[PDB]
């Protein structure tokens, strides 16, 4: 079987990140969230995946077929050239994956969660029909699409797109095994398939809903990367707790890149990923941050709950706080204090930012 | 021989703008290092034939202010008293009722100082300008700016003759530029005129400015001085904080052995710092300019310090910041904890810009400025205070900010 995954045209979401790069290729977590999604479509076996983009980057080209090689499986890479909304991918994509008979998985891309492919494969079999999809319950449906749930058998009663309804606290998970039959149903002309096609196959009953068993989260936008990592590490201490660093002045879950270097007398708090070759001086207290590859934190300094760019100079003194977000080499100068700033690749930064507004 | 009255205030009459102490009395407030009335007790005693000081003003005596008085006493060996107004007469109703204790021994002229103001003190000057005219009345005057005019007294006079023609108090509209500064000379003949402002009150209380001053103003008896030197008004917080930059700029051609030197094998200095002896910092901080540190002060290991006021016992923890800030006696501030101000000043474009002080609110609205902590307070660690007043006595314990935390 083939799998498609959507990453399509660049976001508004996570703007002064991925300004330079495109969204699926920050490290969360050391990796590229391409690479999470792949790297379990590996585990399931999956001889081909497809990822639909609607900008052409060469350096995502580049990183690609850089993966392609150790990874074992091709890569085939569609090019939407004007967006098709998310529903069109299919729709191009029918002509790349129309010689099988075999239900395909589709996947966004700033979806982080446990990956139950197996699972998901014999709940799809099982069931029988055309669409599964995949369910998890939550805090707040108001940011998510919100299903409704039945018994045993599973079958979706209704699906709503948009919420304020609150039918239900269940949200869609993101992630997909649809069957060759509704590719059929889906147009060539732009449309979106979450709110427009799932809604009229939702009124035969052929949707069904399977839930999540571990840590779901979006990590599109950047307070919600920072509390998908902060839940990332907690199952990944539970999965593997060789790879979570431990230390004397380490406290919490702390996964360190083997290439980065701390300085002694400084406390890095819990739920910090450090990416590789960061230089941290001495005495500077990092909690619930992650902080990008080559970026250099200056001593005596104090970061709680942000994202540090690539390629950065925090200065010393400097306080952070409220997911403040750097882009690529962005300069901090001494004694300066950031609460809520987003800044903009390549500017330094010559004053105090109390206020949560984005820099030029 | 001269000796010199010294006004310090009361306790109400204080109103402070931003409470710089809610402790310990304003004119034992330590501006760079030593308290405020010692710079004027220091530049008196430097004064050739200075018999005697004396501080009129109703405070009731504590101990913090008898026991300053004790070690200026032996400090500069001159007999330095406390004489307390039984009431708050104003100005220069106490300089009429303590007539006898200022006029005894026959001083030849006798100063008098505001104590809030932060002055060149230029008292020699004066002096041999009054030797050589021997008029009643010598004022010391500024050149201001023609918005800033407005808060203090304006005076009007002629320039050749150096004799004020027209004075007014705080006015409304723009009058003259040039201000009082709060210091004068006070011929034995000048206790003359204003007893006969008391008798005009029976028909207490005399304020000297709007009564002595406003009224005789043109008629030959009052002249001003002009001057050069530094000049500002403790009012305020942040104006506290100013004058300690200026005196920590002054004492560069006075006392070079009170500033920190470079020491690099000890604690970082750049600008001008004033570290008591007994404080004991350590040599990873770094303590940048205008800086004033109180005897006891523990400045931990990694601090850094920018335009702060440290009073005495004061300890701050690892890796803290404080800026613009005063920190009260007694108080801890742990690690990683920010204490931080906002920097009023005054204006860089402006020719004669002397710093107004704003009482705490603009219009309903409180405004950011210099972060005041209270006595024994604790600031826990890794914590933010920001543009707040606290309260004596008073552990936080979380972030806080543009508020008073009471
Ligand atoms: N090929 C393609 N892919 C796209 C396009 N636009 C978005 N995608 C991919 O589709 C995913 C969803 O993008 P969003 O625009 O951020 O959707 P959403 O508001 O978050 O809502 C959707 O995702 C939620 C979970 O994150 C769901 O709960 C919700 O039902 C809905 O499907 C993203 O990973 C994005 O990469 C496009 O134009 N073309
Ligand atoms: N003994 C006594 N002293 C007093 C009293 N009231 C005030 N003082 C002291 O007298 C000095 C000035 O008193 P203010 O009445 O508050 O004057 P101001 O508003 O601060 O302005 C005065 O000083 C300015 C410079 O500081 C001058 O420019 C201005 O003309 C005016 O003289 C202060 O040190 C104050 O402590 C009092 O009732 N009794």
């Amino acid at each position: 079987m083939k799998a498609l995954i959507l990453v399509g045209g660049y976001g508004t979401r996570l703007r002064p990140l991925t300004l330079s790069t495109p969204k699926p290729l920050v490290d969360f977590c050391n990796k590229p969230i391409l690479l999470h999604q792949v790297e379990a479509l590996a585990a399931a076996g999956v001889d081909h995946v497809i990822l639909a983009v609607s900008y052409m980057s060469q350096v995502l080209e580049k990183e690609m077929k850089a993966q392609e090689q150790r990874l074992g499986i091709r890569i085939s890479m569609s090019h939407e050239e004007e967006p098709l909304g998310t529903a069109g991918p299919l729709a191009l994509a029918r002509d790349l994956l129309s010689e099988t008979a075999d239900p395909f998985f589709v996947l966004n891309s700033d979806v982080i969660c446990d990956f139950p492919f197996q699972a998901m494969v014999q709940f799809h079999r099982h069931h029988g029909q055309e669409g599964s999809i995949l369910v998890t319950k939550v805090e707040e449906p108001s940011k998510y699409g919100v299903v409704v749930c039945e018994a045993d058998t599973g079958r979706i009663h209704r699906f709503v797109e948009k919420p304020q309804v609150f039918v239900s606290n269940k949200i869609n998970a993101g992630m997909y095994i649809l069957s060759p039959a509704v590719l059929q149903r889906i147009q060539l002309q732009p449309t979106s398939i979450e709110k427009e096609v799932f809604p009229i196959m939702a009124k035969e009953g052929q949707l069904y809903a399977m839930e999540l068993q571990g840590f779901w989260m979006d990590i599109g936008q950047p307070k919600d990367f920072l509390t998908g990592m902060c839940l990332f590490l907690q199952s990944l201490r539970q999965k593997q707790p060789e790879r979570l660093c431990s230390g004397p002045g380490i406290v919490g879950n702390v996964l360190v890149d083997p290439s980065a270097r701390i300085g002694q007398n400084c406390s890095i708090g819990p739920n910090v990923s450090l990416g590789p070759g960061v230089v941290v001086e001495d005495g500077v207290c990092i909690r619930r941050c992650t902080v990008l590859r080559d970026a250099r934190i200056r001593s005596h300094s104090w970061l709680e709950s942000c994202i540090v760019g690539w390629r950065c100079r925090v200065g010393q003194w400097v306080r952070m706080e409220n997911v403040t977000v750097l882009g690529e080499d962005v300069i901090v100068n001494d004694e300066l204090y950031l609460n809520g700033a987003s800044v903009l690749p390549h500017k330094s930064i010559g004053e105090s930012v109390p206020e949560p507004r984005i820099i030029m | 021989m001269l000796k010199a009255v010294i006004l310090i205030g009361g306790p109400q009459k204080g109103t402070r703008f931003r409470p710089l102490s809610f402790e310990v009395p304003k004119p034992l407030f330590p501006v760079a290092g030593v308290p405020m009335i010692q710079h004027h007790i220091e530049a008196c005693a430097q004064v050739p034939g200075m018999q005697e000081i004396l501080l009129i003003g109703f405070y009731q005596p504590d101990e913090p202010l008898t026991q300053f008085l004790e070690a200026a006493q032996q400090e500069f060996n001159l007999p330095v008293r406390y004489l307390q107004e039984f009431a708050p007469l104003g100005t220069g109703g106490g300089l009429y009722h303590f007539r006898d204790q200022i006029l005894a021994g026959s001083p030849e002229a006798f100063f008098v100082l505001n104590a809030d103001v932060c002055s060149d003190f230029p008292l020699s000057a004066m002096l041999e300008a009054h030797r050589r005219q021997r008029h009643p009345f010598l004022l010391l005057g500024t050149t201001a700016n023609r918005t800033q005019s407005l808060n203090y007294g304006c005076i009007v006079e002629n320039p050749q003759t150096h004799e004020v023609l027209h004075y007014v108090e705080k006015p409304s509209t723009f009058i003259s530029d040039i201000i009082n500064c709060g210091i004068y000379l006070f011929s034995p003949e000048a206790l003359k005129p204003l007893r006969d402002v008391f008798q005009r009150n029976q028909q207490g209380t005399i304020r000297l400015e709007q009564d002595v001053f406003s009224a005789l103003a043109g008629q030959g008896q009052i002249y001003v001085h002009l001057t050069d030197g530094i000049w500002s008004q403790i009012k305020s917080a942040g104006s506290a904080l100013y004058a300690s930059r200026l005196y920590l700029s002054r004492y560069q051609d006075t006392h070079p052995e009170r500033l920190a030197k470079h020491t690099p094998g000890g604690p970082w200095i750049r600008g001008n710092v004033y570290i008591h002896p007994t404080a004991k910092v350590a040599p990873s901080a770094v303590l940048g300019p205008n800086v004033s540190i109180g005897k006891g002060v523990t400045v931990g290991e990694g601090v850094r310090l920018r335009e702060s006021i440290v009073l005495h016992g004061a300890t701050l923890q690892e890796h803290t910041c404080v800026l613009h800030s005063i920190v009260g006696w007694g108080s801890t501030v742990g690690r990683w904890a920010r204490v931080e101000g906002t920097p009023s000043d005054p204006n860089p474009n402006d020719p004669r810009a002397r710093m107004d002080s704003e009482s705490l609110f603009k219009d309903g609205k409180l405004l950011p400025a210099i972060t005041i902590l209270g006595c024994r307070v604790r600031i826990p660690a890794e914590v933010l205070i920001l543009n707040s007043i606290v309260l004596p006595h008073k552990e936080l314990s979380r972030s806080f900010t543009n508020q008073i935390i009471l």
